[PDB]
C-alpha cells in the first residue's frame, strides 16, 4: 500500500485522540522498531503495574506516568508517527502476550488502565468526539428525566470533578449526554447506584463502562491472536523477541511533620544531626542529601511531600528546579533505570567517606568528638554511668552498639539501621 | 386435611401452567427443581397428571419451586453433581413482620392484622414501583406466605434469566435498609438517588397515619428513648429530648421545638437540614421495604410455592392483591391467578 493510503487509514483510524484498536495495523516497519516500541510500552504498562502493587492513587499514578508519556509514548500529538508507535505498541505486546491466561488476564488489566488514563487526560470535547466515534438519548429524553439524572449524577460529579459548587454541577450537567443502555451490562454501576435506572435502561460515570467494554474487545482478540499465532510460529525473527518479551515480565509523615517534636524523636542520632544542619545552613551536602533524603523515603515520605520539604528547607526556583529536583525524584526511583534506592544501613553510613567541616552525613558516634557527644547525651538527659557506657561502645567501635544503647536508655535488640531505629520507636508508641 | 386440600382444592393446572410459561409441557416443567417438605429435593414431574399424583401420594405440608436445570432434578442419583447446572429461575423477593416489630404495638410475637399489614402493602407499593418504572417488569405477582409475610414471584423471561451476579445487583438497589438495627441513625447517603427520594415521596403520606396515630410506638417513654430517639443525630438535642421526656405526634414536634431552640446563629440552616433527614431516614426506617436478602440472591434459591398451606394457621398462601388482608386468607384467588398466568402467557408470546 503506497504511502498516501496508508496515511489516510490511519487518519480515518485516529479521528480521535483514543483508539480501541479494532482493525490491526497496515504496514512495514523493521525489527529495530518493533523491538524499540514493544519494549517502550511494556516499560510504560510494568511502572502501572508497580504503580498498582503499592496501591497509590489514581492522581498520583498520572503525575509519575505523565513524564513517562512524554518520554517514550508521547501522546496527545498530531505526528503520525507517535501514533503509528502506539499502535503497533499495542498490537505487538497484544502478540507477545497472548500465550497464557495468566499473561492475558495482566496485559488487559494493565492495557485497560491506560485506557482509563488517556481518556482522563483528554479534553471533554475530545471525550465526546471519542464517545460519538450504546445510544446517546435525545434532548427531549434528557429534558423529560433532567431532574432524575441530575439527582443521580451530582454526587458521581462532586466527588470525581470536584465540582463542589452547584452551580458548576448543574453546567455540566446541561452539556453532559448521556447514554442508554440495559442495566445488565452496568450492574456494577446499579449496584452503586451511580446510573439512573427506568423501564430496564440504565442512563450512564462512562469510563467505567468504556473500560469494561474494552477489557472485553481486548481479551477476545488476545484469544483470537492466541489461536493465529501456530500460523506465525513459521517466522524466526519474531518468535526471539515475543520470547524475551514474555520473560521480561517475570499521610502521616509529610513535609511539615517531620519537622515536628512527634516524628523527630523517634530519629536517631546521625538523622538529627542532618536535620539540624539542614535548619541552620537552609542546605545540605551530596552525601548528607542522600543520607536524609533515603531515610525520608524509608519512613513512607512521598516524592511530592519530599520535594515540597526539600524546597521548603532550601530557603531561587530555578536552581532547584535545575539542580536538585531530579536528584530527589530520582532517589525516589522515577527516572533514568528507575531504582527505588534502599535506605543507607548503617554499614553503607560508615562506608561512606568522612564527613568533614560542613559536613553532617555519617555517624556522630564515630565522626564526633567525645565531649560533643556527651553534651548531647547529657541533652537526653543520660546519666553519667550510661554515658561512659556509649563512650566505651563508641572506642571500640561499636558505633552501632552505642545507638542501640541510646535508643534503649532513651526509649532482636541490635540496630544496624536508622530506619529501623525509627520504625521501632514508632512501634513503641503504637 | 392436606389429603383433602391436594386431592379436590390445589390448582395443578394453573401452577403447571404458570411453571411451564407454555401450555404445552416443555422443559421448564420436567427439568424445574421441587422440594418437598414432610426434606426431599431435587423432585420433577413431566405433566399435570404426575405433578398430582405425586404430590397427592408424598402428601407433605408444602413444597417449594426450585430453578430450572440442564437435566431433570429426578435423575440427579444418575447424574455428577457438577454436571446438574441451573438456568432461570423466577425473580423472587421475601418480605416478614419480623422486622417491623419494633415499630408496632396492635400486635406482640408473631401476630398479624390489617393494621400492622399496612407495612407490608406499602413494602409491596414501593417494591411494585421500583420493578415497573425501572427495571420495566411486567409480569410480577405476590403471594400471601400464609401468617404475615408476602412473597413475590417476578415472571418476567429478562428476570427468569437473570444471573446471580444480576439478582444481586438488584436486591442491593432495591434492598436500601441494609442495616435492621433500630438503635443507630441509618446516615443514608445525601443527596438522594431518584429511586430514595421517590420511596420516600410515596411513604410521607403514610407516615404520620400510620406511626404517629395508629400504632403509636413511641408514645413508650422508654420505646421513645431506645428507637425514635437513636435516629437523631446530635447528642445536646437527644439529651435534651430525653430530659424533657407523649404520644408519637407530640414527640415528633418536640423534637422540631427542642432544635428551633437550641440551635440558632448563622449555622441554624445546616442543623434543620441535618434533622429534616434525619427524619426522613427515621420515616424510612420505620416504612420502607425490608426484603429478605438470601432468597433474591441465588438462582439456586427455594420458595414457597403458591396455594401452600401454612402448617401452623391453616391459611393458604394465596395471591395478593390490593385489598388483600391477612383475615381474607381462606383457611382450609383462583380466577385472580388465571388472569396472571394468562397475561404471562402471551407476553411470552409476544417476547418470542
Ligand atoms: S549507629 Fe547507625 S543509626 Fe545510629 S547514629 Fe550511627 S549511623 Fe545513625
Amino acid at each position: 500500500s503506497s504511502s498516501e493510503e496508508e496515511k489516510k487509514l490511519y487518519a480515518r483510524l485516529y479521528e480521535s485522540k483514543l483508539s480501541f484498536y479494532d482493525l490491526p495495523p497496515q504496514g512495514e516497519i523493521t525489527l529495530e522498531q518493533f523491538e524499540i516500541w514493544a519494549i517502550d510500552r511494556l516499560k510504560i504498562l510494568l511502572e502501572i503495574e508497580s504503580c498498582l502493587s503499592r496501591n497509590k492513587s489514581i492522581k498520583e499514578i498520572e503525575t509519575i506516568i505523565k513524564p513517562q508519556f512524554q518520554k517514550l509514548l508521547p501522546f496527545n500529538t498530531e505526528s503520525l508517527e507517535d501514533r503509528k508507535k502506539d499502535y503497533y505498541s499495542h498490537f505487538i505486546l497484544r502478540l507477545c502476550f497472548c500465550r497464557s491466561k495468566e499473561l492475558r488476564e495482566k496485559f488487559v488489566r494493565a492495557e485497560t488502565f491506560l485506557f482509563k488514563i488517556r481518556f482522563n487526560m483528554l479534553t471533554s470535547t475530545d471525550q465526546t468526539k471519542f464517545v460519538q466515534s450504546l445510544q446517546f438519548i435525545s434532548n427531549e429524553e434528557k429534558a423529560e428525566l433532567s431532574h432524575q439524572l441530575y439527582q443521580t449524577v451530582s454526587a458521581s460529579l462532586q466527588f470525581q470533578l470536584n465540582l463542589n459548587e452547584e452551580h458548576q454541577r448543574k453546567q455540566y450537567f446541561q452539556q453532559e449526554k448521556f447514554i442508554k443502555l440495559p442495566f445488565e451490562n452496568v450492574i456494577e454501576l446499579v449496584g452503586n447506584r451511580l446510573v439512573f435506572l427506568k423501564d430496564g435502561y440504565a442512563y450512564l460515570q462512562q469510563l467505567n463502562l468504556l473500560s469494561n467494554e474494552f477489557a472485553s474487545k481486548l481479551n477476545q482478540e488476545l484469544i483470537k491472536t492466541y489461536q493465529y499465532l501456530p500460523r506465525l510460529n513459521e517466522d524466526d525473527r519474531l518468535l526471539p523477541i515475543l520470547n524475551h518479551l514474555s520473560s521480561g515480565y517475570t499521610d502521616e509523615i509529610n513535609a511539615q511533620s517531620v519537622w515536628s517534636e512527634e516524628i523527630s524523636s523517634n530519629y536517631p542520632l546521625c538523622i538529627k544531626n542532618l536535620m539540624e544542619g539542614l535548619k541552620k545552613n537552609h542546605h545540605l551536602r551530596y552525601y548528607g542529601r542522600q543520607q536524609l533524603s533515603l531515610f525520608l523515603k524509608g519512613i513512607g515520605l512521598s516524592a511530592d511531600e519530599a520535594l515540597k520539604f526539600w524546597s521548603e528547607a532550601f530557603t531561587t526556583m530555578e536552581k532547584f528546579n535545575k539542580e536538585y529536583r531530579y536528584s530527589f525524584r530520582h532517589n525516589y526511583g522515577l527516572e533514568g533505570n528507575r531504582i527505588n534506592y534502599k535506605p543507607w544501613d548503617c554499614h553503607t553510613i560508615l562506608s561512606k567517606p568522612r564527613p568533614g567541616r560542613g559536613d553532617y552525613h555519617g555517624c556522630p558516634f564515630r565522626d564526633w568528638s567525645h565531649e560533643r557527644l556527651s553534651a548531647e547525651l547529657r541533652s537526653m538527659k543520660l546519666t553519667q554511668a550510661q554515658i561512659i557506657s556509649v563512650l566505651d561502645s563508641c572506642q571500640k567501635g561499636e558505633y552501632t552498639i552505642a545507638c542501640t544503647k541510646v535508643f534503649e536508655m532513651t526509649h532482636q535488640t541490635h540496630i544496624a539501621h536508622p530506619n529501623l531505629y525509627f520504625e521501632r520507636s514508632r512501634q513503641l508508641q503504637k | 386435611d392436606m389429603e383433602y386440600y391436594y386431592k379436590s382444592l390445589y390448582p395443578f393446572k394453573h401452577i403447571f401452567n404458570w411453571l411451564n410459561h407454555s401450555p404445552k409441557p416443555s422443559r421448564d416443567m420436567i427439568n424445574r427443581e421441587f422440594a418437598m417438605a414432610f426434606y426431599k429435593r431435587y423432585n420433577s414431574f413431566n405433566s399435570v397428571q404426575d405433578f398430582k399424583a405425586q404430590i397427592e401420594k408424598a402428601n407433605p405440608d408444602r413444597f417449594e419451586i426450585g430453578a430450572i436445570y440442564n437435566k431433570p432434578p429426578r435423575e440427579r442419583d444418575t447424574l455428577l453433581k457438577s454436571e446438574l447446572k441451573a438456568l432461570e429461575k423466577e425473580l423472587v423477593f421475601d418480605i416478614d413482620m419480623d422486622d417491623y416489630d419494633a415499630f408496632r404495638t396492635c400486635c406482640s410475637g408473631a401476630q398479624v392484622c390489617s393494621k400492622c399489614w399496612k407495612f407490608i402493602s406499602l413494602a409491596m407499593k414501593i417494591t411494585n414501583t421500583a420493578l415497573r418504572e425501572d427495571f420495566g417488569y411486567k409480569d410480577f405477582i405476590w403471594v400471601f406466605s400464609g401468617r404475615r409475610g408476602a412473597h413475590c414471584w417476578v415472571s418476567d423471561k429478562r428476570a427468569r434469566a437473570l444471573t446471580d451476579v444480576q439478582r444481586r445487583n438488584v436486591l442491593d438497589y432495591v434492598n436500601v435498609i441494609r442495616d435492621r438495627n433500630t438503635d443507630k441513625r441509618l446516615a443514608l447517603k445525601r443527596p438522594y438517588h431518584p429511586h430514595l427520594a421517590r420511596s420516600l415521596e410515596q411513604l410521607k403520606p403514610f407516615f404520620v397515619s400510620i406511626m404517629l396515630e395508629e400504632q403509636n410506638p413511641w408514645e413508650d417513654d422508654q420505646h421513645a428513648i431506645q428507637t425514635l430517639l437513636p435516629a437523631l443525630y446530635d447528642k445536646q438535642l437527644i439529651d435534651s429530648l430525653k430530659k424533657y421526656w407523649r404520644s408519637s405526634k407530640e414527640k415528633w414536634n418536640d423534637i422540631d421545638q427542642i432544635a428551633t431552640s437550641l440551635f440558632k446563629g448563622p449555622k441554624q440552616d445546616s442543623h434543620i437540614i441535618k434533622l429534616r433527614e434525619c427524619k426522613e431516614d427515621l420515616v424510612l426506617m420505620t416504612l420502607y421495604p425490608k426484603l429478605d436478602v438470601e432468597v433474591t440472591k441465588q438462582t439456586i434459591h427455594l420458595l414457597k410455592a403458591p396455594f401452600c398451606i401454612h402448617p401452623a394457621t391453616g391459611n393458604v398462601c394465596v395471591p395478593i392483591d390490593e385489598s388483600f388482608a391477612p383475615e381474607k386468607a381462606p383457611k382450609l384467588f383462583i380466577n385472580q391467578f388465571q388472569a396472571y398466568v394468562s397475561s404471562l402467557l402471551k407476553n411470552e408470546l409476544g417476547s418470542v
